[PDB]
């Protein structure tokens, strides 16, 4: 269960890192020199942070999905592992399946 | 000045330049420098029309392909009357096709002698980039 | 210099080079080296125009196909007047088609003598890759 | 060297090779080995241009179809002037069509003598494959 | 060797094979076995080019349609100069059309003498199939 | 053997078969059985090429339409040189069109004498069918 | 046997049948019954090829349109050489068009003498129909 939780947490952290801006790919026509290639690459690299930009009509930039999903699978795995650990360590009556409130003699 | 009188003579021989440039003497005797200069200037103006959107205008160096194109256009301009099927007209059309291909980003402007040309900053422009909270605070 | 005077002589025989290069003597007697050099330079400039976007300009080696293309274009350039149905013009058009196919990534630039050419880094560019949390911490 | 002088003689008879190769003697007397070598080299360069993206360049063996294609292209290259309706030009065009079909993955490069050619690793590439948790732990 | 000299003689008569194969004697006297062998080899190489992607190369048996195609292509190859409107060229084109139809899976390679040819395992490939929990446990 | 020498004689008269089959005697005197056999075999091979994907190869009976098609193709094969506008060529093309229509499932192979031909099991294949819980338990 | 010798004589006159059927006597004297029988059989085979998918093969009765089509095809088959612009060829093409229209379900096979033809059960097939709980229980 520890390894399962570790893998789930690391994967969730990576997916949160990728989340945000989309991946966008620039295309250039034949006869584009290396300096123009570097300029296009820097423009694409900074385009996500930069609201606006201009390119020649002969070029093209396509915004592709980056990472679309949810945290539901990761969190489900973490909860499963944590419940397993709680049951194994302290029993499945008070920690994992908590006994809830309720007083009395 | 992407081409000179020497380039025209070398490409088309001095006899043809004399024949198409001397308009006052029959038979021709000398090459009129003013007419050749005007033809070369017109060729350069057309080439700049084609190249203004991708490179700086006052080029500090002349690429070799630019020299060939300028020579061809200048020779085509030295003809007072130029019909459609004249081979010189066809050569001018091919050179104009090369220029259009360069303008539309299908051909690259080659080396001048050893270094690259100077492209304009048209593609460089981006807004600026606002990325606070990502500067290792 | 993808081709030399020796290559032109070998491909088209010395007689034809003499005939199309000697413009001052009738009948021709010698091959004008300056005219041949200019024609070869123009062919190289056109080829560089076609190849600038995929390979480095100052190639350290000349691929054989490049030699054939340069020889053909140089010979076509040595004709002051070239009509549409002239077979040399058709050969030049076929070679230009080969060059365009190379530029559009449909043909590859072959071996020079034993090693590959040097493609440019146009396709290499990627942002950088941010993958913290995945470095075996 | 996908074809040799022996192959050219066998395919087109020694008389025709002598006639199209001897440029200095009229009538022809001997076959010029240098001209034939250059023509064969040019044919090989074109074929490599067509085949560079699917197979290794320095082929250790020559497939038979490659021999026929090289012979045809070499013979077509031995003509200083080649018109459009010349049947040799049509044969060269058909062979170029075969080469293009091979390049576009519509035709396969046949056996050399008994074994297959050596395709390049272009299609092999995949990322690597991350499949932890599936290794019988 | 999908066809032999006997097949060529039977299909086109010995006189025509002698006429198109003897290049050194005028009038022809004997059939040159080397030239016929090379033509047949070239026809086989083209056919293998067309059939490599669907069947094994070193076929242990020769289907009859393959014999007819090889004979036609070999005869077409024995002509040094072959024009477009020559009927032999048209027959070669029809046979090439048959080969292309076979390659594109529109025609099947027929019986050799009594058994089927040997198709390649190109279509066989599937991953493997993971179906645990379905093995009558 | 979808057709025999008797069928060819009946369809095209014995004189024409003699004329197109006897290649060594001028004028013709006898019908060469070997040449006719090879032509019929080639016609059968082409027909099998067309019919392999829908019926079994070694047909136990010959449908009448198959006899007509085989006779036409065999006669067309007995011509060493066959031009495009020759009516026999047009008849062969029509018969090939009929064969292609049969292959593409637009025409059915007719009765042989009283019973149907034997189609292949290509369409029969289905997985197997898992329908437990539906067997009247 | 959708048509007989009497039908051919009635449709095309006995003289024309004699002329196109007697191949051994010049001028013709008698009608060869074997040749006419083979031509009629070939016409019937083609018609069955066209009609196999919609009706039973061994038709017990011959529709009148079928008689006309068979007569036309049989007469067209009695010509050893038939050019494209021959009117008999055009009539055969029109009849084949009628047959194709019948096959594609655009024309119906008419009455034989008073009753309908016998269509095949191709359209009849349905699974079976499971409709328990709807049988007035």
């Amino acid at each position: 269960p520890y390894l399962f939780r570790h893998y789930a947490t690391s994967d969730l952290a990576e997916m949160l890192e990728i989340y945000g801006l989309p991946i966008r790919l620039g295309k250039y026509p034949p006869g584009t020199a290396d300096e123009e290639k570097a300029t296009l690459l820097r423009a694409v690299t900074g385009l996500g942070h930069a609201a606006a930009g201009i390119i020649p009509e002969t070029m093209a930039i396509d915004f592709q999905q980056a990472a679309q999903g949810s945290s539901d699978p990761f969190l489900a795995m973490m909860r499963q592992s944590e419940d397993a650990i709680s049951k194994a360590v302290l029993g499945g009556t008070l920690t994992s399946t908590t006994s809830q409130s309720g007083g009395g003699a | 000045s992407y081409c000179t009188l020497a380039d025209l003579i070398e490409q088309y021989s001095e006899q043809k330049i004399r024949e198409v440039s001397d308009r006052v003497n029959k038979p021709a005797t000398t090459i009129d420098t003013v007419i050749v200069d005007r033809a070369i200037a017109d060729a350069d103006s057309e080439i700049d029309l084609h190249l203004h959107g991708r490179y700086q205008l006052p080029l500090a160096s002349v690429p070799t392909a630019l020299k060939r194109i300028a020579c061809g256009l200048a020779y085509a301009n030295l003809h007072i009357v130029l019909k459609e099927e004249n081979p010189v007209y066809k050569t001018a059309e091919h050179l104009r096709k090369l220029l259009s291909g360069i303008a539309n980003g299908k051909l690259s402007l080659a080396l001048d002698a050893d270094g690259k040309p100077a492209p304009v900053a048209n593609t460089v422009q981006i807004s600026e980039g606002r990325n606070d909270w990502g500067a290792d605070w």
